[PDB]
């Protein structure tokens, strides 16, 4: 026979072990391929769809609430209408999107997102709003004089109902890593904020207050990294009508 | 240009100015089935006009506290013209969906409503270990309400249901919405009376507002299918 | 290495690079030029 | 349009624009499509030639990972005068008992893979003389089918079932089980009833349910008894997944359904996903100086 | 200039030299260039063709060893009423405990390299009955990621995350991980802090933390307790290193710091490296004949 | 011939004829951030002479007892000029460094100066568990002192810090030492106001000795910044 | 199947095996490569940089004074200044050194050696002296007439500030060894000894007393052999904050 | 031998034998003429 | 500003130019010396070392 030699490793079962194991059904036809629509072959690929920011994450704000920003009419210049932490490792507007669930099966992350804000008053509501990304290092700008600095846009309410801020992938290293230390270097995306440009000026007969959705998606230049158990799902106890698959 | 849009199916024509681009689910069209996935040998009834044509549902009224509403296919139709007729007088079906879900109102209201078509959309129940029984899910032509409009009645989450195909109607924006369903299912042909392929959900994201006089804002559901086949003929089941 | 007479009990196979974002990004006739899509 | 993907997208430089007609920030959500606004029609950007690998969030390997799908604790032991697992369990094969490998599999509609099935068994000395050695007989049997009633019954000699025969002391028993559904693809998600009375289960076809794997010691009972637990692994391969779903955010309750209370509070609560902040104005971790 | 270097070098013969301008000897240490006397140039020599293999000074050679990182004792017993590792552990990966792998990587600023990784397990009982052949998992978990915090916890379902399941008789169980750092190479020392405020942590870049490893013993607690000690030994390999340094000559007092007390006296105190002699007239192994 | 140098960058220029052919560190030049490497996609500013010429720091007292002093950069320049003015509006920095160091006296003067420029200079503290904080660290402009420049303050040697791209400046020979730096990082671009990629460290090996009546004898650096990218623009941080 | 026997060495785990091993992370991508300045390819290009001896290794000798050593104006000619022990492995000037350090990992060694010393006094001192290698075999010589029948550098103090006394690999034996027997046939370097070849004549205004750093360095002819653990670290116990990366 | 789909699975890599150390020994850019360098 | 760091050796003498830095093409010569079109700007020697 061959002289062999077994070595450290031998006999484990690695969960992520990559090899061919005896069929239990030989012979076995599997049911021939049938098209089906929506294919998915990268996980990447459901990342760059566009999904629902809870934004309004406060108390007050139930279900379906939470995720739309009301916008009033101000009397004073230059405000600040909302912000948006970009932690999607602990809690946060991101973290229940198509973009953070995925994500969250990972570790380590590159690439740019986009913003997407749908505005949702009447067709006579008029409006700008100034849309701000900070890179990390400071504190969140709260006056609208600080905060584009950073990368901003301007958004006219028009016949397109909707702009893109785009976060561009703004970092030192390759990817940031999903710790739970937000504060940290390799972590803290830094912030997104919404001023008034102008002011939401709408009719006595349209609504007084209107209404945003935020969207977030990845774009092409995304990857993730370093897979991982989702902090998104977890048992304490058997799950009901687990023990009867024994009787 | 994609504002206008005009759909004729059968003897059936919808016209819409203010349209946004009509969705086609996973980029796909419906198709009859070929012969290379056919698993019923009998030859199958293809009704075309007969069946492939638009019907409108009942409208329901777009209120300040609605949650939303849902109609699962093929139930929503198999009691409606001659496409319930053949779904009762075959064990198969086959069909894609042209779904227009009409909502139109003054440039003085706002709203949002998520129109996105669910494949397979296994409902749950809200605070029980007992599964929907069979009236929580077969509701007809009617159709039902979601209970948990915010978790799509299923555990999961409306922010991320736009992973499904699906428009919006933005009442500043447009006045309908179109979807275009292939067949979707894991078998090529499926019995209609104990299965639903597609659940159309329609979701008040944004509520209704206007400080205008009020008037009824409905919502409207046309929906034809599309490339009808029919297989396993014998009586009906009714 | 497989040396087993069912095709099915194969290692795992990682190599198909292909996507298609676009049926689930972009999932209308009219492609949008990259312009105001209304 | 359809390419082949291997690495994440380059960036180019781009420059001042400043053109009429020409708005790519500004987009329809109505359509149902994703933005298309690009990096470079946004801000002004560098030249990056990005060599970032994309193949670890193939569909193939976000699930071709072993995950626990069964774990059965059961004595050996005497059973005369027992009421409970008497030296031998059926179970009824199931991807939705544990909520890891549940919620993966729970992001797609429909699955096709082959199943490459990992048996673990370890052995305790009840409540101490050495482990034994035992050997087990893992028996699929296809779903409905007649099982063993008793760790000795002649249904064991599986005259055409698969058995497998493996040790304690020897490396888990693998097998692989083909992709078996009599569909092209296994409903993850099934909007309909099984049966064609109106009693039937929602939510499972049976056409998705591999089997039963039957579990016996070989081993007549020692003097002493011994508690033995048998974990099943489950890894898919040769995987095609197709349209992808929200992902489960609230509890799972039973694995019969998709039925969902919510946490008592935020985060995961039916009427709040995400924990709270103070304010929309508020930023939870700002960093201060 | 960079060649490719597999012996020494050799000399050649050299003759007498005695030519104005030519000083070789001669040097300027003060342009931080090491000197380029030759000893051709320095004596006079002959012709030695040098066969001498450089291939073990090869820095793959030189830290291609598997070393000692971790070495954890645990009781294997009944753990109802103790307050201390109950039938599992989680170790923060760190190559900073033991100090002969220590100072060696710290012989470098950056280290690029694959580790493999490779997981002695041994059993001792408690003050005899024999060694019972236990299975364990060992669980790969990114740092900050949630580890298990019970030995039954069904945070080892592993959904996700590597395991790998081993026993005590067998060979021990060996993994590799991949160069994982988000930068082109480990900071083996870092001059900064790791956060945007100013409590955060110096010289510790998490982006250089492979992980956590969670080890569990999969079988239930026997009747008698025993002590598990699990031994994790690491070996880099493809190794890129970058920046030479002064090796450590103090004895290390943290794995969280380069922070130094050194001996009470020569050698290797804070005030004398070597040890002392009587004076710098001293030869200290004088060989006296 | 290599006595006599000129350093000219941007507005500023140095001379020195009594120089030691300076070091090049690793035997590399600063070089901007090649495409192949970059990772920010965003278009980096490159200010070139505004930001890239000497800088001269405080000069500090060479004394009998002086233990030698240290530098972090980019730390000390963090708040000097347009180079401090760009570090507090950008996220992400990257430069080389070019470092020149002046210590001049008589003939009858004796000295030797060890001018090394350590990379990842992480420092330890003396006889405690607890490691240096902010302040330990972050001198700026003034920089430090060495504690223990025998065993340079970490617990390896001044001995053989040698092995760092290094000069000397020994009174007899030359006054003046010359390091090239390039960027030494193990990304591309790094956050300057959290991380010192380079130490320089000035240490009197022979202390300072003469029988002249005595002079203060200065050593003054002179820093100029090389290839300055910045990267991620927003509100200054002061 | 394949017939198959194991032989002698199944399954033990030798700390310097070269296997592959199962990778954990499948389709794992690591960063890509970028150019660092600085890559160290073989450790011979480590022990070649000169760094200091300590030569000065005496009681009353603190910290940084061990790296110099004094040079004072004589009035006795020929007169011995310091000799230099070459035993790399017990403890002597040569073992915190580059070459030092990374020798004592390796228990044989071959090829030359370099020392240079720089003279650090004034502009104004002058002096020579004679820096002598003797081979081993003998008493270290005392007296200048005895030490320069060896290998030998007269050096002039001048604008060259330094000289270079190179060792030659000088010995019976391919390779010497790291023995802690220093007096070994197999381990014994032989002797530098420094002698005054004039005198150090300063001025009145310059320092009368003045300092050399001797440095030292292998040349490229230098070969190291044999790896074992340094002798020049260790522990007796666990370093503080050990336990804390179990909790 | 390597039988793994991931090229970090590999046995060690000890075939390098290039050798830079002028950017150590002689890091000037006056490569100096081994005559006085000053 | 711009500066040139001189060392005393050899050569006795440095230049400091000062360059023709000036928004207008020409200055004038009048008597006001804080006017924009008149002032040049400063000369400072320090200590270096």
């Amino acid at each position: 026979g061959v002289p062999t030699y077994l070595l450290p490793g031998s006999g484990q079962f690695l969960t992520t072990d990559d090899h061919s194991s005896a069929p239990a059904l030989p012979c076995f036809n599997p049911t021939p391929e049938m098209h089906i629509p929506g294919q998915v072959r990268n996980m990447l690929e459901v990342v760059q769809v566009e999904s629902m920011m809870e934004i309004n994450n406060t108390e007050s704000a139930v279900g379906m609430e939470r995720l739309k920003v009301d916008i009033s009419a101000l009397t004073d210049v230059d405000q600040l209408l909302f912000n948006i932490p970009l932690d999607i490792q602990l809690d946060g507007p991101l973290r229940n999107t198509l973009v953070g669930n995925i994500s969250r099966y990972y570790t380590h992350w590159s690439g740019s997102l986009e913003m997407t804000f749908m505005f949702c008053g009447s067709f006579m509501a008029a409006g700008k709003l100034i849309l701000c990304y900070t890179p990390p290092g400071g504190s969140c700008p709260t006056t609208r004089e600080t905060a584009m600095l950073g990368t901003h846009i301007v958004w006219d309410f028009g016949l397109q109902s909707s702009v893109t801020l785009i976060i561009p992938w703004i970092s030192g290293s390759h990817y940031r890593m999903f710790n739970n230390d937000a504060k940290s270097t390799n972590a803290n995306v830094g912030y997104v904020t919404c001023f008034m440009q102008t002011n939401l000026i709408v009719p006595s007969e349209s609504s007084d207050t209107c209404s945003l959705i935020g969207f977030i998606a990845a774009k092409d230049d995304f990857s993730l990294r370093l897979m991982r158990d989702s902090p998104d799902i977890g048992q304490l106890d058997h799950l009901h009508a687990a023990e009867a698959a024994y009787q | 240009s994609d504002r206008v849009l005009q759909l004729k199916l059968g003897n059936s024509a919808i016209v819409t100015q203010e349209a946004a681009n009509y969705c086609c689910a996973y980029g796909e069209w419906p198709n009859y089935l070929p012969d290379h996935e056919a698993v019923a040998i009998d030859k199958p009834t293809q009704p075309e006009t007969a069946t492939d044509r638009f019907y409108t549902l009942k409208s329901v009224k777009w209120e300040t506290g609605s949650t939303g509403w849902w109609w699962k296919l093929p139930d929503a139709l198999n009691n409606i013209g001659m496409f319930g007729q053949n779904v009762q007088h075959h064990y198969l079906y086959r069909s894609g969906f042209l779904i227009h879900v009409q909502c139109n109102a003054t440039k003085f209201h706002q709203g949002a409503l998520l129109v996105v078509a669910i494949p397979e959309h296994q409902r749950g129940a809200h605070n029980t270990n007992t599964s929907p029984g069979f009236d929580d899910i077969m509701k007809g032509e009617e159709g039902g309400t979601f209970n948990h409009p915010y978790v799509l009645d299923d555990g999961t989450s409306l922010a991320c249901a736009t992973i499904f195909p699906h428009q919006w109607i933005n009442l500043r924006t447009n006045n309908s919405a179109t979807i275009v369903l292939p067949w979707m299912n894991a078998a090529p042909m499926d019995f209609p009376l104990r299965h639903n392929q597609w659940t159309l959900a329609i979701i008040p994201v944004v509520p209704l507002g206007t400080r205008t006089t009020s008037s009824m804002v409905p919502i409207t559901v046309s929906i034809a299918p599309m490339c009808c086949e029919f297989n396993g003929l014998r009586h009906a089941i009714t | 290495i497989n040396f087993y007479k069912d095709s099915y009990a194969a290692s795992a196979s990682k190599q198909d690079f292909s996507q298609d974002p676009s049926k689930f990004t972009e999932p209308v006739v009219e492609g949008l030029k990259a312009a105001p899509v209304l | 349009i359809e390419s082949i993907i291997k690495t994440a997208t380059d960036t180019v430089k781009s420059e001042i624009n400043a053109e009429l007609g020409v708005v790519p920030s500004l987009n329809a959500v109505e359509t149902g499509a994703t933005s298309n606004t690009e990096p470079e029609e946004a801000i002004q950007t560098r030249t990056v030639i990005n060599q970032h690998g994309v193949s670890e969030t193939l569909v193939e390997n976000f699930l071709s990972r072993a995950a626990l799908v069964s774990k059965r604790s059961f004595e050996y032991k005497d059973h005369t005068s027992s009421t409970a697992d008497k030296n031998f369990f059926k179970w009824t094969i199931n991807t939705r008992s544990f909520v890891q490998l549940r919620r993966k599999l729970e992001l797609f509609t429909y699955l096709r893979f082959d199943a490459e099935i990992t048996i673990l068994t370890t052995v305790a000395v009840n409540g101490y003389v050495g482990l034994p050695d035992l050997t087990l007989q893992a028996m699929f049997v296809p779903t409905g089918a007649l099982t063993p009633e008793k760790q000795d019954s002649f249904h064991w000699q599986s005259g055409s079932n698969a058995s497998v025969f493996f040790k304690i002391s020897d490396p888990p028993a693998r097998i692989t089980i083909p992709f078996m559904c009599i569909n092209s693809a296994y409903s993850v998600f099934y909007d309909g009833f099984a049966g064609f009375e109106k009693n039937g289960l929602y939510g499972i076809n049976p056409a998705d349910t591999i089997g039963n794997l039957c579990v016996r010691i070989v081993n007549e009972h020692q003097p002493v008894g011994f508690t033995v637990t048998v974990r099943v692994y489950m890894k898919p391969k040769h995987i095609k997944a197709w349209a992808p779903r929200p992902p489960r955010t609230l509890p799972y309750m039973s694995i019969a359904n998709a039925n969902y209370k919510g946490k008592e509070r935020a985060p995961n609560a039916l009427s709040a996903i995400i924990g709270n902040r103070d304010s929309v104005k508020t930023m939870p971790h700002n960093i201060v100086n």
